[PDB]
RNA sequence: CGCGGGGUGGAGCAGCCUGGUAGCUCGUCGGGCUCAUAACCCGAAGGUCGUCGGUUCAAAUCCGGCCCCCGCAACCA
RNA sequence: AAAAUG
RNA sequence: UUGACUGGGGCGGUCGCCUCCUAAAAGGUAACGGAGGCGCCCAAAGGUCCCCUCAGGCGGGACGGAAAUCCGCCGGAGAGCGCAAGGGUAGAAGGGGGCCUGACUGCGAGGCCUGCAAGCCGAGCAGGGGCGAAAGCCGGGCCUAGUGAACCGGUGGUCCCGU
RNA sequence: UCCCCCGUGCCCAUAGCGGCGUGGAACCACCCGUUCCCAUUCCGAACACGGAAGUGAAACGCGCCAGCGCCGAUGGUACUGGGCGGGCGACCGCCUGGGAGAGUAGGUCGGUGCGGGGG
């Protein structure tokens, strides 16, 4: 909610930022394609997450939109999209870690974000944890 | 704090670089761009009177004779937190002027 | 006029009792005393030929310097005058000027100040250094009442050598600097 | 301290005792007790015994 | 304003630009004629 | 989709390109006249000026962002 | 030769 | 006679100049691609010499907002730099003061940029000046926009021509 | 030669901030005064002049400390001149040279020419 914009298309090159891990959270959702993710997209997920164990636990998005989606009206050309109108999105690269869940049964969990991956229009990858830290 | 560095300012070569302290001035001539000094004229340090002003040319004079003997005239005078006053080396010689 | 009590007492009376009350060492790491500003900041210059560099005088009397005219840094459309000019006056009493000032203050001024109870001993806080503010301009043995012409009293800040506002309030109980505990 | 902007000194200075009658120097309200004190409520009750 | 200075008793012109309204009029200014050296250069 | 006009006390109109002063009629309120109501008479009140901000010392007033309101065009195949 | 209703 | 561009034309918008981006780490670089300015202003907002250093934050202070003016610490730049943006900048280009008028005349090595013609920088010499004790600085303004070939005339001036 | 200190330049934060003790014989400063020079939109505060009684408390100088700041490898990757495969495509990968940024280990409360005064 901010800011001068309206910007420009840009590329996903390689996945250099597609790839974090578990921050909080106990398991994840990890993206295996990039992609442009449409907030629609992401609450459409998001809820159906919550909505999958109704007065269950937290639920964690790290991915955030933020990128003007423009698109013209219907006819020729004539100077940048009336842009926007359906929305923003967030960008993807292979590896992100779009949600991740936690105070919940693997059962229950796992499962939950199962289904928000139908909702994102790309295949992804769930995870646990126990990997990546900064201790000794 | 004083920035002064009314110097800086100080580009035709050779400088007179002063300083009074509060009984003794010291003066300097200093060569740049190769970081060295040649003629010196200290005021107690060297010996003469107890006036800073009176001193303040006898010390003057030092630099004068010191320097010409090597070879040095045209030059610009110096210090900076200076305010051309009172401390002075207002003496023939030197073409530093003034 | 070289020499006063409040300067003489300061040094043969007040040095000792805190030399002993606190306990120092360097004369110097001692609690000295050395400036005084009254400020003014009256209210404007504005219309109806508001020259007003009248109660400018009217204050040196009431000191011995000339105060500075302030003038502004900013400019607030809320109330009134912007940009520059406008008025703020200021004077900085420093050594002998300076105490006599104070013990004229200490010893006719205040006492007399309206009712009176004494000082704020919070004015400091802590911060080394004081403050207090006088609302009549007409407290003081060298103007009258026939003089001025509006009230228009104003704020005078004083500084110690010293940091503690213990040692600072010291000084001052010490230099008969009344205080409403 | 310098040319017709200062004022003065003399004795408006060290004039001590430079007549107290001027209002009050360090003479009355010494900040310590004046007229009478305090009301009291129930501890002052002269009606009766 | 499209300004000029003519020299007091001769001619020459400096060209120059004041801004009247703005505190102006009488514009004069020591500048250098071509007809000896100086002199002041009144407005016009 | 595009142009251009307009949102100001309760209603209907000014004031805005020429920035600091909100004006008019109607109605609301109080007091008179009258047996009483109208009419008539005297005297008052009442406006975040559509909204979210920007420039300025200062924005009804100037510059952009939408929200309803009104008009004009939307033609050749 | 004259300034509505109940 | 009733312009051109134009994802056909008309309608609409636009047409020169400045600043970011696009632009792919020298320059340069398109599109009816994204986003803002200019068609002026300073007689001090210009010279030079000499001084000063901000904005904020935290306390403390009569009237006193949440910054009126004071005092005290902390604060290297986030202020300032006339107006858009950018670069630059306090070891000043910023704030104040005293004298001034180089917002000169004659010129101009050597370059930048470049199809042309335009635009830009400029040391130095001469003359006669300003400020500074001096070294020195001074041919307008922290810098880039604030502008228009020729032709035709108008006002002056002058060594020239004048059937 | 090696110490101490006053001027100065250079490297341009590993020299910074903040702590902790020390130094006054010298130097330096603060101090002593405002008659003269010259001073502050008001203040000798700052500029300035004349003096040296007192001090090392301020400030500066010199040491020690890692808590903040600053520096900071090696490895390993990202990306990439050049060359080149797979798949329908979205994209994935190899060969040959280059090679960060973050983060880790760790480093740092300086270094260094010139001229002076003192043992």
């Amino acid at each position: 909610r901010m800011k001068y914009r309206k910007q420009q298309r840009g590329r996903l090159k390689g996945a250099t930022k597609g790839g974090d891990y578990v921050a909080f959270g106990d398991y994840g959702l990890v993206a295996l394609e990039p992609a442009w993710i449409t907030a629609q997209q992401i609450e459409a997920a998001r809820v159906a997450m919550v909505r999958h164990f109704r007065r269950g636990g937290k639920i964690f998005i790290r991915i955030f939109p933020d990128k003007p989606y423009t698109k013209k009206p219907l006819e020729v050309r004539m100077g940048k999209g009336k842009g926007n109108v359906e929305g923003y999105v967030a960008v993807v690269k292979p590896g992100r870690v779009m949600f991740e869940v936690a105070g919940v049964t693997e059962e229950q969990a796992m499962e939950a974000l199962r289904i928000a991956g139908h909702k994102l229009p790309i295949k992804t990858k769930i995870v646990r944890r126990d990997a990546y830290d900064e201790a000794q | 704090k004083f920035r002064v560095r009314n110097r800086i300012k100080r580009t035709g070569r050779l400088r007179l670089s002063v300083f009074r302290s509060l009984k003794h001035i010291y003066a300097q001539i200093i060569d740049d761009e190769k970081g060295v000094t040649l003629v010196s004229a200290s005021s107690l340090a060297l010996k003469l009177k107890g006036n800073k002003t009176e001193v303040a040319r006898q010390v003057g004079r030092a630099l004068a004779e010191k320097a010409l003997a090597l070879g040095i005239k045209q030059v610009a005078f110096d210090r900076g937190p200076y305010k051309y006053h009172g401390r002075v080396k207002a003496l023939a010689e030197g073409a530093r002027e003034g | 006029p070289l020499d006063v009590a409040l300067k003489r007492k300061y040094y043969e009376e007040v040095r000792p009792e805190l030399i002993r009350r606190f306990g120092y060492q360097n004369v110097w790491e001692v609690p000295r005393l050395e400036k005084v500003v009254i400020n003014q900041g009256l209210g404007e210059a504005k219309e109806d030929a508001r020259i007003l560099e009248k109660a400018a005088q009217e204050l040196a009397l009431i000191t011995g310097q000339k105060p500075a005219v302030t003038r502004a840094k900013k400019s607030i459309s809320n109330f009134k005058l912007r940009k520059g000019m406008p008025i703020g006056l200021r004077v900085t009493l420093r050594r002998d000027r300076m105490w006599i000032f104070l013990e004229k203050l200490l010893n006719v001024a205040l006492p007399r100040i309206r009712d009176f109870r004494g000082l704020n001993p919070n004015s400091f806080d802590g911060r080394g250094n004081y403050n207090l503010g006088l609302r009549e301009q007409l407290i003081f043995p060298e103007i009258t009442y026939d003089m001025v012409d509006a009230l228009r009293g104003m704020d005078i800040a004083v500084v110690t050598t010293a940091e503690t506002d213990e040692e600072a309030r010291a000084l001052l109980e010490l230099l008969g600097f009344p205080f409403r505990k | 301290m310098k040319e017709g902007i200062h004022p003065k000194l003399v004795p408006a200075r060290i004039i001590c005792g430079c007549g107290n009658v001027i209002e009050t120097y360090s003479t009355k309200p010494e900040i310590y007790v004046e007229v009478c004190s305090k009301c009291h409520p129930f501890y002052t009750g002269q009606q009766r015994f | 304003l499209l300004l000029e200075c003519t020299e007091c008793k001769r001619r020459n012109y400096a060209t120059e630009k004041n801004k009247r309204n703005t505190p102006n009029k009488l514009e004069l200014r020591k500048y250098c004629p071509w007809c000896r050296k100086h002199t002041v250069h009144r407005e016009v």
